[PDB]
């Protein structure tokens, strides 16, 4: 009867993907807009 | 003179001067004062534990000798005796510090028996809290605190049919008809003592290595599982240079140490005795044959058969920052045998936040802490294997894998929220910082670690390829699912640090 704690046992138990990832990139070898 | 240590002879002889005895005394001094000498009621602690667990091997034993329907003779004299190896042995420990523990038993107590048998054992002896018997998933370890002080016990099953309470590894012919799981094992006290008979004074030996672990911690190049030397490398390292001055005192050879070692001309690796054949015929480490162990950077080879590379996890990047560390702390070294610094000088900390322009964040996150403990320390063994492929880049000259991994606990409002957390977007949210495991048996647990980032150096720089190929190599784990668990990479300027990096005063970078 605990609605908070049923929608937290609904989030343990999903099976939906946890998160996602993407590729990552660096920008200048910094001549510019240095220290 | 009349001694003859190491694989050379040594490079001087000479006593102590009243200089350098006193300077050893005011070494001695200041690693007192760091607390790095435990005490002796907890010492004598550790003994009473020890023998503690001895008499329950004999009990362990026993109880699966009868139940294998052995005589009344020999079920009683098939014994099983307890080694302790590690930090332990070689009498270098701090307080709190693990007994890293091992069981020896004979073939008929298979690692079933071990599991089944003696964790019940341990639960029942009143003086076992916060056992964690956790079932064979790398090698046969149980870890719990028996009186409080924590053990981690190693399963070792030897061929021979009766163990005696007065047994020593040193016999190169235990080693057959045992599994090579369990030698591996056995390996880790038949190389810890050997490394006590090979040093000349044994007590210069310990006080050395104090001081040089200490500084190695200090420094954030004691962790192996990112490429770093670990304990038994170090305990190597030092006790190489105290064969090549017999009778000096132990502040002469952690002077002498950094010097030596980071002028030493590698790979020509460090030996602390000559490499001997044994029966079982496996690699026993020879680089003009084997490529693999040609590409060793720094071998520091083990003195027991097999003789094995410890230092292996080595990379280019890593090699780099050692020496580096050894020439600084080298000229440290220099000015406080002349007075001119303090022996707590050498013992500053580290400066990695500081360091390098761009650093790499690495995460890892899980909705349950039981979960986060397991991925966490996953990611983490997968991060020498990040290293190696930023290097192949080299728009990259050097990644610097960081010591230990910061945790922090987000408290989610929503479920689209915290989708968004265990992605590599952070907006202003709640991040409590926690050390453990919580409850004792939405929020998101994250932990982070770092990767420092020397760039060779046009416009860009992509690092998709490693990034990818990390993020296979860990949800290639077995106990995983992206139902509970994540990971993903971010770039971080000196400006774009946390706070959580820096410590209250320091100032961070504002280029």
């Amino acid at each position: 009867i605990s609605l908070p704690l049923l929608k937290q046992d609904d989030w343990l138990s999903s099976s939906k993907p946890f998160g996602s990832s993407t590729p990552n990139v660096v920008i200048e070898f910094d001549s510019d807009d240095d220290g | 003179t009349t001694k003859q240590w190491g694989i050379t002879p040594p490079i001087s002889t000479a006593p102590a001067t009243e200089q350098e005895n006193a300077l050893n005394t005011a070494l001695i001094n200041e690693l007192k004062n760091q607390n790095l000498f435990e005490s002796p009621a907890e010492s004598e602690k550790r003994v009473k534990v020890l023998d503690e667990l001895q008499q329950i091997t004999t009990e362990f034993v026993k109880k699966v000798s009868l139940a294998k329907h052995m005589n009344e003779k020999m079920a009683n004299e098939a014994g099983g005796k307890i080694f302790t190896y590690g930090s332990y042995r070689l009498g270098v420990y701090g307080p709190g510090s693990d007994i890293d523990t091992l069981v020896v038993v004979p073939k008929h107590v298979s690692r079933d028996n071990f599991f089944q048998d003696l964790e019940p054992m341990l639960r029942e002896r009143e003086e076992v809290t916060d056992l964690a018997a956790v079932p064979d998933a790398y090698v046969p370890i149980i870890k719990f605190k028996f009186l409080g002080i924590s053990i981690d016990l190693i399963f070792a099953r030897l061929s021979v049919p009766r163990v005696p309470r007065d047994l020593e590894l040193s016999d190169n012919n235990l080693l057959k008809g045992v599994e090579e799981r369990c030698v591996l094992s056995l390996n880790g006290t038949r190389v810890t003592d050997q490394i006590l008979q090979l040093v000349p004074n044994r007590a210069v030996f310990k006080h050395a290595l104090r001081a040089i672990k200490f500084w190695a911690q200090r420094r954030a190049i004691y962790a192996n599982v990112v490429g770093f030397p670990g304990g038994v490398a170090w305990a190597m390292m030092v006790a190489r240079i105290c064969q090549l001055y017999p009778n000096a005192v132990s502040s002469v050879i952690v002077a002498k140490f950094f010097r030596i070692l980071h002028q030493w001309n590698w790979p020509q690796p460090i030996l602390l005795k000559p490499i001997e054949d044994g029966p079982l015929q496996v690699r026993i480490w020879n680089p003009k044959l084997y490529p693999s162990d040609k590409a060793h950077r720094m071998p520091i080879i083990t003195p027991a058969y097999p003789s094995m590379c410890a230092t292996h996890n080595i990379t280019l990047s890593t090699q780099t920052i050692i020496l580096r560390e050894m020439v600084r702390a080298g000229e440290i070294a220099d000015q406080i045998m002349v007075k001119a610094l303090p022996w707590s000088a050498l013992f500053q900390k580290h400066d990695f936040f500081h360091r390098y322009k761009h650093y790499l964040t690495i995460t890892a996150a899980a909705k349950t802490a039981e979960a986060q403990l397991k991925w966490a320390g996953l990611v983490e063994s997968k991060l020498r294997h990040l290293v190696t492929r930023l290097e192949l880049v080299d728009a990259i000259a050097l990644a610097h894998p960081f010591n230990k991994g910061f945790d922090k606990v987000y408290n989610c409002s929503s479920e689209e929220e915290a989708q968004q957390v265990a992605s590599g977007v952070t907006l202003e949210v709640a991040y409590e910082s926690t050390d453990h495991e919580k409850l004792a048996n939405f929020p998101v647990y994250t932990t982070t670690c770092y990767i420092g980032l020397e760039l060779e150096k046009i416009k860009r720089l992509d690092i998709s390829w490693p990034t990818q190929e990390f993020y296979e190599l860990c949800k290639k784990w077995d106990k995983y699912d992206d139902t509970l668990m994540n990971v993903f990479i971010k770039n971080t300027k000196n400006t774009a640090l946390p706070d959580e990096v820096f410590e209250p005063g320091e100032e961070r970078p504002k280029a």
